[PDB]
């Protein structure tokens, strides 16, 4: 059902910004579960 | 291509014959010798355009239309500045100052002459209004101050003078009071106590005091002040000390 | 504090693995479909011209 | 004179070029059976022509032809409308001739119609959400956009039959300064749509003032495409003769060009893109150039094109070759259909650059395309809003996406419900607008201005 | 002569044709309709006609005139709206009674019952003429005079006969011009094909500014008079706004408006627009209309008129250009060009090598725009022209592969952006400031070093502004809004009223009929201020709110100020920016204290 | 002597088959105008050859036909400096001839002259990130690749104008001892691009050691993609009969694609995928056969194509195409060109491929290899801390964010940031870069040696 005559534009800045908002979203992940084990170690402690 | 050096020669011989026809600028028609030589002879166009196609004569487009654009230019600012006449070393001042100049056809100097002929151009064709007189007298002015400044030495009175005409050329035909506003308010600000004697008719100056007279007369309501204001009228001169003595009273 | 940084850890990390996962495959497949399907209409197209210009150019050789 | 041979549907028959470009050609076959063609083409020593009545029956050298000397022209007067035609200009019931009284061209370059004026007159086709964003006037050729999947003709003949229920309403309101007329060409079509349609047009009181044209999809494609210019002739002679608003509706588009696709599939021409002809352009403007206002300031004749959608991109050549000639475009949605919104069209791809000069103060509002301005980026942050909801979640929105949301929940369910015979002026769908769009401050909208926006605010 | 060997459409061929040319004008048929033989095969020359042929037989005769197919250069071009082939509509709509080209008809570009005010010049007898030489003068229009009649290219010899001034006809002689012998007579009218560019003596480099009205379109890119400029569409989201509005905003001496491939209702529209509304140079009588050239050219006419239509409107500026004034072109759409040679080349029989579209419309296309530009003008007077090249184009494809924009983006120097989701938004005219490119802009500083203009320095800053507020709102919406720094909601918000104010235009505005250079220079000084002033005062210590509760009245003056004029104060700056200079300090010293 | 017809740019003309192929060819038409060309073709009495001036005009039983006698090629002198040409060896300055003393082949290679050393002694022609990061040397080609968003033909008139003025400062380094000169070709320019070229080379002082080939977009594609073969033969010629260094710019590479994608209208040959011919490599090949390391290497010849995308697509074999025959490629961002900075270029996506064995030991830097890969890192690491600090915010952000997001800032700023009338060479590139890197500490610095690094901190 997508256009058959350049399409393709639109859909790899979709798929490079999808990529971005991975790449940012693991480094914020892999931040914060980095900050949620020394919190955690430290609301035992 | 050789008809167009033909053709510029000829004209350029031409414009160089009418700029001076008493042969008083050795300065001007010294440069341009190489082609005044081969259109001072009677001579055939053929052999003129066999000579120029041989390398015998002058055949450079750029350097034809650079000398052609500033003895144009010159011979445009002698035009533009009628009836008043310019100085024979001003002309030879201003013919070498546009000679050595990078670039002419860029410069201000061109649109400040196109600009001046641009005023009297549309103010011929014009029919006679408060505006045009107006116009006319800062044309006329600016073409004294022009003609007497040259184009190679900036001025304020020449700037504030086109700028002037071209605002007041810029504006409708519904705009008086802007115009009246502007004509006083610049003919207040001059330094001079009247710029229009010798250089503007005896009947432009009354007619320019009584549609002063006349715009300033209809806000008056005392019989003492239509009667200082209708006897006020009747001057040959455009002085500040009538447009002060006018503000004063109304 | 920490059960704010714990709460947030589980959508981050469920949303950057599911955009992840999911994000990559539908245009990349579409856009290699759409190529070659624009490809192929290309060379369907220079396939039907090719024919109607072989006639052409025996016509013109007569001349 | 004999057939020299045939590639496809259509047959080369070979003879002396004496008759000219156009003109009807009377072919006889050794069956007892004679048939009318007119020459799509001409050449010389060889000539192109297609047979209306079928395409069988030819022979080698057992057949004759014979020139009738006359270029191929439909006789058009003021009362054929009420009768059934065909796609050549016969009858299927023996009944109604054509009773010709003026000579017309059949493609509408000698005679030029079109005055120098622009569409003034809004004609409101029943519905607030097309005549609202995207309303055109007499003698806009914007047709109406399809896809694959839908009904577009039953929202077509509902729209059709609602722009003439809703032209009473609109003749007092100065919408309308003349009579109300319908034009049915079918093309493609099947015999139940064609039947509704003509139900349709016989309930809304036009049966006796219009004309119905029939093409079948078994019959020649010469006469599909004939039969459109046959309708826009006779809707321009009356509406040019009369002065009189007649509305064509020329459906479909896509067998029209299917059928110049697969006439140009039979000789040695180039090819254009997408596997189509390279001509089509010319074909289609010259359907697409009877339209406008007529000479007099009084009459004008509006075509709507339905152009379906085959593989629901406007990419095609079909659709985006029609659609470039055109101006504006309005285009339904499958999802608005699936949701249960009737008649389920989008006003996100679908815009109109004759929407100000169609509308005028005394027959509409000064704020209805203002408004529009601002309904359109609510609704295109609605979709990404609604897009970034269940893409990325509900942690990642914004205080907009919410009310963008919600604006384009309630105005994609507001604007857009409605019936199938209810009209719907401009004022009622201004007012029914502008309520949905009161759902955020008046410190987030920036498509209108200020001073109109505080007097209807 | 020749015969009718083979009709097929709007084009028709003719065999037995031997010794004519390639650009040969002659009649096909008995009815004499007007055409030309663009291409020729062997024997048969294929002759494209400017009007739909459905009455012709293949046989009839078909004779050549002689001569090249081109239109008349004269007096009465103005404040009158013709075809592409160079035919009046006027009088072919009350005579032939249709307004669009008619079929079987004859009619003269230039009628020869009207009369104008001829007057010699400085030249005399026995003085050498050229191409295109100042050889006398005639008024047109009672605004302006420069419409100077000068002899045609390629010309040469001495002036013989010489008129004297007054009232005469275009078909009453006033000079005779003979180099070697008797060669032919002048006359107010001439010759000149369409297909061949009119010769110049030089080229020059584009150094003056041209304001169309647009502050977002001069304020993306510098629009200079001599340059070559794009404008993208989408199918139809107010394009013909921005041509309209561009043609009765701009304030040059010469206007050529042709329509290439147009459905008809906006030239009608565009037509009739023009007699009503009134210039920026104090006109009367039809000002619009008389100050500019209308070419009418629809889709539904034949392509011979509209791919002609594109040389006659670049003859016309070249004649425009030579004649001594600046004129600025304006075309659209080139799609329906291209289109319309895709369909003569389908139609003829050529093979495409552009994906269905011919391999000669590149070259025929980039030829079109080095035929615009600024230049020395031709001529022994040597006198200053320009012309500028704005050509928008269409889809005719894909949204940036196709032909038309990729062969007319390579041979352009300008070129201006066009949001898709913004103008479908209702925000159009919008522009990219990614997508963009200007190279006139290193020249135009040295003349705007001059004028003193701070256009180029707001404008990095805006177009650096405006970049980054789309990555701040990408990354924004695409990782959600949970954190981020004052500057990029100071840059966004600051975006937010420079897009508001320069985005928003073709009815967002009060005052939109003249746009000065001041105005606008001195309007991105406050945007650029205020966010200077904001990151400076966010970068010395402060509070967002504090710093957006500090703005206050000067955010919602700064986005209002666009509705007022300029001619509040001075003549070309207006109180509120001396105001906002002075506002500025107190604003920015209350924000940050 | 017999023009048959013309058909698109190609015209075809009846003479006899005595001419050779690629020989000239006189046609005198009856209007006064002479036009040469290039015969395309010779067969048994038909041929098709392309004009250069014009393609239509001429009669077809009334025009004159004659052959010179000689094939294509332009004559390569040490005096073509300083003057103006056009695409096919003709001067436009309307003075003195060319005056060569050699006959060299332009649509061929005369001898091919093609080295096998390997790339070694690089030379910077006036780019710190270009010359720096990706530094070609004599033997290898590294192409830009730009799109429809910056002024590339600008960005080559200012690299070929940078060029010829930093070989004075590497003569004291041992980079450069001998003549440098430099190949301006431009193919679909304009004038004012051209005369502004012409006068911003003649300004800098570079006119009289450049050569300018200046192409117009209204002649034929044969002149615009024979332009570049004079320039290559020229440059090929200059370099192994002189001994001496000369770079070759070729722009644009999209108007050559235009022109050759163009051409192939009336033959056998059918074009490929994408619109364009499919023999695009052997095209690029022939140009690229005429470059480089001649046999006797005392010169180089450098080539440094200029490609800008219409579309910016990567599904065009344009930029694969070209950019796979090369060793690496350089790219262009039109966020860095909006900004403000000029030249606009990326070190990022852009990468040299035979970096290493470009630089060595007395022609370049010693630290220049590891100050671009810390420059590089830098970038990315600046990149990507300026990409997670809006997310991270300002009171979040990290030590390392912030530090590199300055020298993110400060380096985009300062090491891409060059003047137009300015040349830095790749000395002061390497010191302004180990100011900006300078910021940084000690021991977050491990992409040198310690001594270099101890030396120039």
């Amino acid at each position: 059902v997508f256009p058959t005559r350049m399409t393709l534009g639109l859909m790899k800045t979709k798929l490079k910004g999808a990529n971005q908002g991975y790449s940012l979203l693991k480094r914020k992940s892999e931040a914060l579960t980095k900050r949620f084990r020394d919190i955690t170690k430290r609301i035992d402690d | 291509y050789h008809s167009q050096v033909v053709g510029k020669i000829g004209y350029i011989a031409r414009c160089m014959q009418t700029i001076d026809p008493e042969n008083n600028l050795k300065k001007i028609r010294e440069d341009y010798q190489d082609v005044l030589i081969w259109a001072e002879k009677n001579y055939r166009f053929e052999e003129i355009l066999e000579a120029s196609k041989s390398g015998k004569c002058p055949n450079d487009l750029d350097a034809l239309s650079r000398r052609s654009l500033i003895l144009l230019e010159l011979l445009r600012l002698v035009s533009s500045i009628s009836p008043f006449k310019m100085k024979l070393d001003l002309i030879e001042s201003q013919y070498e100052k546009m000679k050595q100049h990078v670039n002419l056809w860029k410069s201000d100097y061109h649109v400040k002459l196109n600009q001046l002929n641009q005023l009297t151009d549309y103010l011929k064709n014009a029919a006679p209004t408060p505006k045009n007189n107006f116009l006319r007298a800062m044309t006329s002015v600016l073409q004294m101050q022009i003609a007497q400044y040259g184009i190679t030495e900036d001025n304020e009175g020449i700037n504030q003078l086109f700028k002037l005409g071209l605002h007041l050329l810029a504006m409708a035909n519904e705009k008086i009071d802007e115009q009246y506003h502007l004509f006083k308010g610049y003919v207040k600000d001059q330094p001079e106590e009247s710029p229009f004697e010798g250089i503007l008719p005896a009947e432009d100056q009354k007619i320019l005091v009584k549609t002063m007279i006349d715009y300033a007369m209809p806000k008056l309501s005392s019989k003492v002040l239509q009667d200082k204001l209708s006897a006020l009228s009747s001057s040959d001169v455009l002085t500040k000390t009538l447009l002060d003595s006018i503000d004063r009273i109304v | 504090a920490f059960i704010i940084l714990d709460e947030v850890i589980k959508v981050t990390n469920r949303r950057v693995n599911a955009i992840e996962h999911v994000i990559i495959p539908r245009t990349e497949n579409t856009i290699a479909y759409i190529n070659s399907e624009l490809d192929e209409l290309d060379r369907e197209e220079f396939y039907r011209l090719k024919k109607v210009q072989e006639k052409k150019q025996n016509e013109t050789a007569k001349l | 004179n004999t057939v020299s041979g045939v590639n496809g549907p259509l047959v080369i028959l070979e003879k002396v070029k004496f008759p000219r470009y156009n003109e009807i050609v009377n072919l006889t076959l050794p069956d007892g059976t004679v048939r009318q063609g007119q020459v799509l083409e001409i050449r010389g020593d060889r000539a192109i022509v297609q047979v209306f009545e079928g395409t069988s029956g030819i022979d080698v050298k057992k057949t004759t032809v014979e020139f009738t000397g006359e270029s191929l022209r439909i006789p058009v007067s003021e009362d054929m409308l009420g009768r059934i035609f065909d796609g050549s200009g016969r009858p299927i019931d023996n009944g109604p001739k054509v009773f010709a009284e003026d000579y017309l061209d059949i493609n509408g370059s000698p005679i030029n119609p079109y005055a120098r004026i622009y569409p003034e007159e809004m004609i409101s086709t029943g519905v607030s959400a097309i005549d609202t964003m995207n309303s055109i006037a007499r003698g806009q050729k914007i047709p109406i956009f399809s896809a694959s999947g839908l009904p577009h003709n039953e929202i077509a003949a509902q729209i059709c039959r609602q722009a003439g229920l809703v032209r009473p309403t609109k003749d007092v309101h100065d919408g309308h300064e003349e009579n109300f007329s319908i034009v049915f060409a079918a093309m493609g079509v099947n015999l139940e749509t064609a039947r509704f349609f003509k139900q349709d047009f016989e309930e809304n009181g036009s049966l006796e003032r219009t004309s119905l044209f029939l093409n079948l999809a078994n019959d020649p494609t010469i006469e599909r495409i004939i039969t459109p210019r046959l309708a826009l002739t006779t809707a321009e002679y009356l509406a040019y003769q009369t002065e009189r608003h007649v509305l064509t509706i020329l459906t479909d588009m896509s067998s029209y060009a299917d059928a110049l696709r697969e006439v140009s599939a039979a000789r040695e021409e180039v090819p254009g893109r997408r596997g189509y002809p390279g001509y089509m352009y010319t074909d289609l403007s010259t359907i697409y150039e009877r339209a406008g206002r007529v000479e007099g300031r009084n009459g004008s004749i509006t075509q709507i094109p339905i152009l379906t959608m085959p593989n629901d991109d406007i990419t095609h050549p079909i659709p985006d070759l029609t659609g470039y000639i055109t101006e504006g475009q309005i285009f339904v949605d499958r999802q608005l259909h699936n949701k249960g919104i009737y008649p389920p069209i989008n006003v996100l791809p679908s815009l109109s650059r004759l929407m100000k000069s169609a509308i005028g103060e005394g027959m509409t509002r000064k704020d209805h395309g203002d408004v529009s301005n601002q309904l359109y980026a609510k609704y295109a942050i609605g979709k990404d809003a609604a897009a970034m909801k269940a893409v990325v979640g509900e942690e990642a929105l914004s205080i907009e996406d919410k009310l963008s949301l919600e604006f384009l929940e309630k105005f994609e369910k507001t604007f857009i419900t409605q019936g199938a015979y209810e009209d719907r002026t401009v004022f009622e769908s201004l007012d029914q607008a502008w309520s949905l769009l009161r759902i955020y401050p008046k410190e987030m909208l920036n498509r209108i201005s200020p001073k109109i926006l505080d007097e209807f605010y | 002569y020749g015969a009718i060997y083979s009709v097929s459409g709007p084009v028709v061929i003719a065999e037995n044709m031997i010794g004519c040319a390639m650009y040969e004008l002659v009649k096909v048929g008995h009815d004499n309709l007007v055409g030309e033989v663009i291409r020729i095969d062997g024997d048969k020359a294929t002759i494209q006609v400017y009007e739909e042929t459905a009455g012709l037989t293949v046989g009839d005769p078909v004779l050549r005139t002689g001569k090249p197919l081109s239109v008349e250069l004269g007096p009465g071009l103005m404040e009158t709206i013709y075809d592409g082939i160079q035919r009046p509509l006027k009088a072919i709509k009350e005579e032939s009674q249709s307004i669009y080209i008619p079929r079987g008809i004859d009619t003269p570009a230039l009628d020869r019952t009207i009369k104008w005010q001829f007057t010699p010049g400085k030249f005399q007898v026995g003085d050498h003429i050229s191409g295109g030489d100042i050889y006398g003068s005639v008024f047109e229009n009672s605004l302006i005079s420069s419409h100077k009649i000068l002899l045609p290219p390629r010309s040469r010899g001495t002036i013989t006969w010489i008129a004297p001034a007054g009232e005469y006809t275009l078909d009453e002689k006033i000079l005779e011009v003979e180099f070697d012998g008797k060669k032919s007579d002048f006359t107010l009218y001439h010759t000149w094909p369409v297909r061949v560019p009119r010769p110049v003596t030089e080229k020059l480099s584009a150094d003056y500014p041209l304001l169309t009205g647009q502050r977002v379109l001069d304020a993306l890119f510098p629009c200079v008079q001599g340059g070559t400029t794009c404008i993208p569409g989408a199918f139809g989201c107010g394009k013909t706004v921005i041509s309209q509005s561009l043609s009765k905003y701009s304030n040059s001496d010469a206007i050529i408006y042709v329509g290439c491939g147009e459905r008809g209702n906006e030239m009608a529209e565009v037509l009739m627009e023009f007699p009503e509304l009134y210039t920026e140079m104090s006109g009367t009588k039809e000002p619009i209309m008389k100050r500019t050239t209308l070419v009418a050219n629809t889709s539904n006419m034949p392509v011979a008129a509209r791919e002609a239509s594109i040389y006659t409107g670049i003859t016309l500026a070249e004649y425009f250009r030579d004649q001594g004034k600046n004129v600025s072109m304006i075309a659209d759409s080139s799609s329906r060009w291209a289109e319309a040679l895709r369909e003569i080349s389908g139609r003829l029989g050529e093979m495409p090598a552009d994906q269905g579209f011919p391999a000669y419309l590149g070259a025929k296309l980039a030829s079109f725009y080095e035929r615009a530009g600024k230049a020395v003008a031709l001529g022994s007077p040597d006198r200053t022209g320009s012309v500028s090249i704005v050509a928008a184009v269409s889809p005719a494809g894909g949204d940036f592969s196709d032909p038309v924009t990729t062969a007319t983006l390579g041979i352009t120097q300008v070129f201006w952006g066009l949001d898709k989701k913004l103008a479908q938004r209702k925000h159009f005219p919008s522009i990219n400031t990614s997508v963009s490119y200007s190279k006139y802009t290193n020249v135009l500083n040295k003349f705007y070093d001059s004028n003193y203009p701070e256009f180029p320095v707001l404008r990095d800053r805006m177009k650096e502004i405006l970049s980054n507020a789309e990555e701040l709102e990408q990354v924004v919406q695409l990782v959600g809004k949970s954190a981020l720094s004052d500057s990029d909601k100071i840059t966004l918000d600051v975006a937010t009223l420079i897009k508001e104010d320069f985005l928003q235009q073709n009815g967002y505005s009060t005052y939109d009929a003249f746009c000065p250079i001041w105005k606008t220079f001195d309007m991105m000084r406050a945007f650029i201020s205020y966010h200077d002033e904001a990151q400076k005062a966010v970068a010395n210590g402060a509070n967002w709110s504090k710093l957006a509760d500090s703005t206050g009245d000067v955010k919602h003056a700064v986005s209002s100020s666009k509705f007022f004029e300029p001619s509040r104060g001075e003549k070309e700056v207006h109180g509120e920016f001396e105001k906002l200079l002075s506002t500025m300090q107190e604003r920015f010293a209350e924000s940050t204290d």
